[PDB]
């Protein structure tokens, strides 16, 4: 009956795993940044991904070895090239047989003025470097790609190493260190992943951000814009490596009935494809890498921040939805630079976007931490159409990374979006604007339930959907509600106790009873405590008939929850595995064998009694041990001390007695009605003893 | 409620009148005190004096701005032409049904229809009406989302327009919100204090979208001219017909809107 | 690598409504006492879906 949320609750359990893996998939990195000067503490490391060639990083010592970083693009082969290593210029040579993935060299200086070489062979295509500094060394990333290892070196003054790069790096800690190699050694990990997309300052101090609602209808205006990054590679300007989108920032203002209100957006873009235009082998032709186009299967994000009443009150979101409109963006011309010749022009290429999706975000633009929308954004290809000419690119769809401003300096998109709100409202004024003891309570709250509705919850079975339909929620934590409350349940005592009896069951496959079973396993009082204790999980076992404890727990478990006010969403899973074992020590259990009654209870009382006049039997264990084992077993919630009291002190029939030792809901209920005191009492001791 | 009542037992004014004229017909009869002649008639006829009102409207397409007549038995002349069938339907259609109205907006808000008993009024000085359909995913059918070029026309230089498009998809509009008003409307049933008198020809006044039903109830009448005051006449002399095939109001939920009910 | 095509509507749910009450009369009593008997399930439901 109502003790069917138990066993729903370890039965569909095994789907957090999926959840879990998803949450792994879901357990982040700290950055891009300004190329600037810091101190990256021990215990960091640091994942660089320059673009343009150039010095990469070096870290300054003045008493210390010098060490530099140098860059190589692909088809270059055995010459000589200039790069500015500390300032002062050095000639290097580059030898490179790969052909699309770029190589680091390492350059040591053994003191400050010392003697230059190259070492240190580094080929990837994502072009990531690893350096870490712990434990009285240095790490720095060693060995070809995919798996490779890290090169130590011990020199002074670790802790003081202050290294000045000269593209975007992310710090992580140690721990995910597991992620770092999976995010080096798999591409370029998507900008979405990371916690402060826009690359604009830095902070080492992010953090990612009864009752009444409030509702707010507004208006929005975006005005939002595309950004390329550009690279040219090695040779005389006759090819280019990577023309790719990169995320952008746009602060402007409008109107919005009175207001100037000021309007902060960033766009990314993730999924894209890339096309390959693939020249000729020779050094002197114009070869293109990677060509990033938008297709279909990518989408593009736009984070929107504004200071209104509407944004004050984010924080915690009952309902959130979207009622956009779409916009078409149209590329325009971009005309390569080829030194001798025509040039390439790039010309037509055209999508529309709509919103399908909407949540939370964090943007920070100098030192102020933002709770921004994110509203999700997918294409569609359309009519224009997009070629390459002077050469043999012809015939695709899409829109290029390569001038998607179009000359417009802003891209509109008006439309209307509706959240609801959650504000503490301790009285019915005073409503805010702008943004343990809980055992005690529970336990006095105890004391005034109601007896014959909760006979009536107990009667009505549960569900996965009704425990929580009748609770507030957000819907930002409504989504792991059930799964965090069956994966902390997987671990509870109660699953303990159902897989030792499993394995105990199909261990006995290779006492008390009549033979050996995986239940025969003030001596007396001692042993029938123990058979009772293992008996409690035959409620698992669905070989009940009527009512039974768990019930009566679930019961008072879902009215405590709903008069109760002091419990946060993340506190319910501790209640709930508390409550399902601690609640009700003291059960008892009687079986029928041939109109002779056997109870045993756990607290060590034992009786033995018959169906027709209540005379007192004489206790045999093993008779009782041989029927329990594979028997009707009903929850024993008139024991045998208040059936003789009532059958002495009032007069009831055959019928009323013979449904009590089965506890058919109708007579019970009957009784209770009827307020006899005995009754009562047999109930009110039962329920006291519902707390933590 | 119920009512109860036999067949067998032998079981069994106060109102006004709105007379409505084009301004035609004031320039060719070309007199001033016509009104007080009018009165008198009715004085004669059976009606209290000073008990009716007469309103005056300089075209049709003028009359069809916010049409709502405050009288409880009301008929309006109407002039005859085979160049603008279309709007003197619409006009009829307006007048003769009852509509219970919503606020719309179309730069932020999408809508369909689901019953055939709504369709969508627009009314002001000119609606250029302009709609396409959508697919589940919104994207446009022989449309773009934002081009307004390629949106099919349904209204053009239309002082009052009743639209009706296929049910069950919602549908994307444009037009000046400045110059004409869109409101969305359900046709909750008859509106029995209105009748039209359609003075010249052939009638082609439909007062559904339905092409199989030609509802012809007796609300509609014709009647050919050549002098105004030969239909004055008659009207006049005729009140107890055309007011004994009306009734009074059967609204269930009343409109908020002016009434001159003496 | 074309435009995207225009995705198909659905039937209008009046039509639907009509279709399904005028399907009343192709259906037997006793088969179907005995398929509702039958339990079902979410894997039992879609097998011809």
């Amino acid at each position: 009956m109502a003790s069917l949320i138990y066993r729903q609750l370890l039965t569909n359990s095994y789907t957090v795993d999926l959840s879990d893996e998803i949450q792994e998939i879901g357990s982040l990195l700290d950055g891009p940044y300004q190329p600037t000067t810091f101190n990256p503490p021990v215990d960091y490391w640091m994942l660089l991904a320059p673009t343009t060639p150039g010095v990469i990083v070096e870290g300054t010592n003045n008493t210390d070895r010098w060490l530099a970083t140098i860059l190589i693009e692909p088809n270059v082969q055995s010459e000589n090239r200039t790069y500015t290593i500390f300032g002062i210029q050095e000639q290097l040579t580059v030898s490179n047989t790969s052909q699309d993935q770029w190589k680091f060299i390492d350059v040591v200086k053994t003191t400050a003025n010392g003697s230059i070489g190259q070492y240190g062979p580094l080929l990837s295509s994502p072009k990531l470097y690893a350096v870490m500094k712990h434990n009285e060394k240095l790490y720095t990333y060693e060995g070809q790609t995919p798996n490779a290892t890290t090169a130590h070196y011990s020199t002074t003054n670790y802790d003081s190493v202050n290294m000045t790069a000269f593209c975007d790096f992310y710090i992580i800690p140690r721990s995910e260190e597991s992620k770092c190699t999976e995010y080096i050694n798999n591409g370029l990990p998507p900008i979405q992943n990371t916690r402060n997309v826009v690359p604009l300052s830095l902070t080492a101090r992010d953090v990612i951000h009864l009752w009444k609602e409030m509702q707010y209808n507004r208006d929005i205006t975006i005005r939002f814009k595309f950004a390329n990054t550009i690279i040219k590679s090695g040779g005389l300007g006759y090819k280019w490596s990577e023309i790719s989108f990169k995320p952008a920032n746009y602060q402007y203002t409008y109107t919005r009935d009175g207001e100037e209100v000021t309007a902060h957006t960033t766009c990314s873009v993730n999924g894209m494809n890339d096309f390959s235009f693939n020249g000729g082998y020779l050094p002197t032709d114009f070869v293109v890498s990677k060509f990033e186009v938008i297709k279909e299967n990518s989408y593009v994000y736009i984070d929107y921040w504004d200071d209104s009443q509407a944004f004050r009150n984010v924080v915690y979101v009952r309902s959130l939805a979207a009622n956009l409109n779409s916009v078409m963006c149209t590329g325009g011309s971009y005309n390569f630079s080829l030194p001798v010749g025509q040039w390439p022009v790039l010309t037509g290429g055209a999508v529309s976007l709509h919103s399908a999706g909407v949540t939370l975000s964090t943007q920070f633009t100098d030192f102020v931490s933002l709770n921004s929308l994110r509203f999700r954004f997918r294409l569609a290809v359309e009519e224009p159409h997009f070629k390459l000419t002077r050469t043999r690119l012809d015939r695709l769809y899409g829109l290029p990374a390569a001038d998607p401003n179009n000359g417009k300096e802003y891209y509109e998109i008006a439309g209307r979006f509706s959240l609801i709100s959650l504000v503490p409202s301790n009285d019915d004024y005073q409503t805010p604007i702008a943004n343990g003891e809980l055992r005690e309570e529970f336990n006095a709250l105890s004391q005034e339930i109601a007896m014959s509705q909760l006979i009536d919850l107990a009667l009505l079975p549960l569900d996965m959907f009704s425990m929580f339909s009748g609770i507030k929620s957000t819907i930002d934590a409504a989504k792991s509600m059930a799964t965090n409350v069956m994966k902390k349940f997987k671990k509870s005592g109660l699953a303990n106790s159902v897989s030792t009896l499993t394995d105990s069951l199909s261990d006995a496959a290779s006492s008390i009873g009549s033979s050996a079973s995986a239940w025969t396993d003030s001596s007396v009082s001692t042993q029938t405590s123990t058979i009772s204790r293992r008996l409690r999980l035959k409620e698992m076992a669905t070989q009940t008939e009527g009512m039974n404890f768990d019930d009566i727990s679930a019961a008072v478990l879902k009215t405590k929850i709903d008069k109760s006010t002091q419990i946060s969403p993340n506190t319910i899973p501790d209640i709930v595995t508390e409550a399902s074992e601690k609640f009700i020590p003291n059960r008892a259990y009687r079986v029928i064998n041939n109109d002779d009654v056997f109870e045993a209870g756990i607290d060590g009382k034992f009786f033995a009694y018959k169906v027709d006049t209540f005379e007192e039997i004489p206790f045999d264990v093993q008779k009782f041990a041989d029927l329990v084992t594979d028997s009707p077993v009903i929850s024993a919630i008139i024991d045998f001390k208040t059936l003789k009291n009532l059958n002495d002190n009032y007069g009831i029939s055959r019928q009323q007695a013979f449904n009590l030792l089965r506890s058919d809901p109708r007579v019970l209920r009957e009784f209770i009605n009827q307020d006899n005191p005995i009754i009562r009492n047999r109930i009110e001791q039962l329920i006291m003893q519902c707390r933590l | 409620l119920p009512i109860t009542g036999s067949m067998d037992i032998a079981y069994a004014l106060t109102s006004t009148l709105c007379l409505y004229y084009p301004t035609e017909a004031a320039t060719e009869i070309n007199d001033n005190s016509w009104k007080d002649t009018l009165s008198q008639l009715f004085l004669t006829k059976g009606w209290p004096t000073g008990s009716v009102y007469f309103k005056e409207y300089t075209n049709i397409a003028s009359f069809s701005v916010d049409p709502q007549l405050y009288c409880d038995y009301n008929v309006v002349l109407m002039k005859y032409d085979a160049t603008l069938q279309l709007d003197m339907s619409e006009l009829a259609d307006l007048i003769l049904n009852e509509w219970l109205c919503n606020p719309m907006d179309i730069t932020l808000y999408y809508y369909q229809q689901t019953d055939e008993a709504n369709k969508w009024i627009s009314m002001g000085s000119s609606c250029t009406i302009k709609v396409c359909p959508l697919n589940t995913q919104t994207l446009g059918i022989g449309c773009l989302t934002t081009d307004a070029t390629t949106f099919e026309e349904v209204a053009t230089a239309e002082k009052l327009v009743i639209t009706d498009v296929v049910d069950g998809v919602n549908h994307k509009l444009d037009v000046t919100t400045a110059t004409c008003t869109i409101r969305n409307c359900k046709k909750l049933g008859p509106r029995e204090n209105v009748a039209v008198i359609q003075v010249g020809g052939s009638d082609i006044l439909d007062i559904t979208a339905d092409p199989t039903t030609a509802p012809q109830t007796e609300r509609m009448m014709r009647i050919n001219w050549k002098k105004w005051w030969q239909v004055f006449y008659t009207v006049v002399d005729y009140v107890d017909q055309i007011i004994q095939v009306m009734s009074k109001r059967s609204r269930s939920l009343n409109s908020a809107a002016f009434y001159y009910r003496v | 690598n074309s435009v995207t095509v225009r995705q198909d509507l659905e039937r209008q749910l009046g039509e639907l409504r009509e279709e399904f009450n005028a399907l009343s009369q192709e259906i037997a009593m006793s088969q179907l006492i005995d398929l509702a008997l039958l339990p079902l399930d979410m894997f039992s439901m879609f097998s011809g879906i």
